[PDB]
């Protein structure tokens, strides 16, 4: 059976002010089967209560995803996205860039 | 002035923990305005735009029948596709199913869709003529035979150019103020230096509704797409999109490039350049 | 919304 695995971008809702409330996306897509694990990561360890939208795909038949949660980005803090996926022999964490 | 509306649905097999999850989500646009989860304690098919929590209590009702009865129907289907398939009992499935129409600006319908997939791949699809059918290998064919039989065709034909249009229809009325507003990209260039050498020229799109965009770099006027890193339209969560565009330039030479921006909430489309 | 009618595979 093919298998997709997930593309991963993690950003914020607006841009990024220190000491200003945002909100911290993980956006995760194109991937198949739509068993996935997704967790936010601030300074290495879980935020709890990530809430995610409802499972939906694209015209190709792919799954996605949207994760989020409320943060506060300062210049020290550092975010991240930890995703897991059959695709995956290891889960694969992205760092959160606000230029990206 | 042309919209869309798509109902989809997933159901993913388990086999030693209980029943397939069976997640449903309709769209008119890209606005999500309903949702269900198998689940749920209680499931209900649940409002996720104003405008349609105006409808009544039987309107939530014949809608969550409707999500049970699916649910079951993809249960049983699932059995029966193991046996099409000469599969086991013992691995996880998926099907898929989308539905829908699209009307142009005066509300006629444009076209309709009723699609399966099995495990990510095509199944069987209704044709554009809503008339008749493309399976995709010798088991939707006995799916295609018992669907001509019946006159499924015709059924579906009846629903997406009667209540998929009026109730699309209904919709786009009642949501007037958000789906019949297209809000541009608010845009910029940053500048990011890879080395003495080079630096990224990026190109931003934020803030717009609905996700259909281009964004383009161009070179002395000569565009730019083997050289262009383009992510996917991502989700900003408050309705809107964000994407950006991306070239590698020398040093000295970033008033050469040029971003081109098009959306259908923009009077003219953008050009745009790094302005240190 | 949704259509009423459907059909096993
Ligand atoms: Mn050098």
């Amino acid at each position: 059976m093919i298998q997709r695995t997930p593309k991963i971008q993690v950003y914020s809702r607006h841009p990024a002010e220190n000491g200003k409330s945002n909100f911290l996306n993980c956006y995760v897509s194109g991937f198949h089967p739509s068993d996935i694990e997704v967790d936010l990561l601030k300074n290495g360890e879980r935020i709890e209560k990530v809430e995610h939208s409802d499972l939906s795909f694209s015209k190709d038949w792919s799954f996605y995803l949207l994760y989020y949660t409320e943060f506060t980005p300062t210049e020290k803090d550092e975010y991240a996205c930890r995703v897991n996926h059959v695709t995956l022999s290891q889960p694969k964490i992205v760092k959160w860039d606000r230029d990206m | 002035g042309s919209h869309s509306m798509r109902y989809f649905h997933t159901s993913v097999s388990r086999p030693g923990r209980g029943e397939p999850r069976f997640i449903t989500v309709g769209y008119v646009d890209d606005t999500l305005f309903v949702r269900f989860d198998s689940d749920a304690a209680s499931p209900r098919e649940e409002p996720r735009a104003p405008w349609i929590e105006q409808e009544g209590p039987e309107y939530w009702d014949r809608e969550t029948q409707i999500c049970k009865a699916k649910a079951q129907t993809d249960r049983e289907d699932l059995r029966t596709l193991l046996r099409y398939y000469n599969q086991s009992e013992a691995g996880s499935h998926t099907l898929q199913n989308m539905y829908g129409c699209d009307v142009g600006p005066d509300g006629r319908l444009l076209r309709g869709y009723h699609q399966h997939a099995y495990d990510g791949k095509d199944y069987i699809a209704l044709n554009e003529d809503l008339s008749s059918w493309t399976a995709a290998d010798t088991a939707a064919q006995i799916t295609q035979r018992k669907w001509e039989a019946a006159r499924v065709a015709e059924q579906l034909r009846a629903y997406l150019e009667g209540e998929c249009v009026e109730w699309l229809r209904r919709y786009l009325e009642n949501g007037k103020e958000t789906l019949q507003r297209a809000d541009p990209p608010k845009t910029h260039v940053t500048h990011h230096p890879i080395s003495d050498h080079e630096a990224t020229l990026r190109c931003w799109a934020l803030g717009f509704y609905p996700a259909e965009i281009t964004l383009t770099w161009q070179r002395d006027g000569e565009d730019q797409t083997q050289d262009t890193e383009l992510v996917e339209t991502r989700p900003a969560g408050d309705r809107t999109f964000q994407k950006w565009a991306a070239v590698v330039v020398p040093s000295g030479e970033e008033q050469r490039y040029t971003c081109h921006v098009q959306h259908e909430g923009l009077p003219k489309p953008l050009t745009l350049r790094w302005e240190p | 919304r949704r259509k009423w009618r459907r059909w096993h595979l």
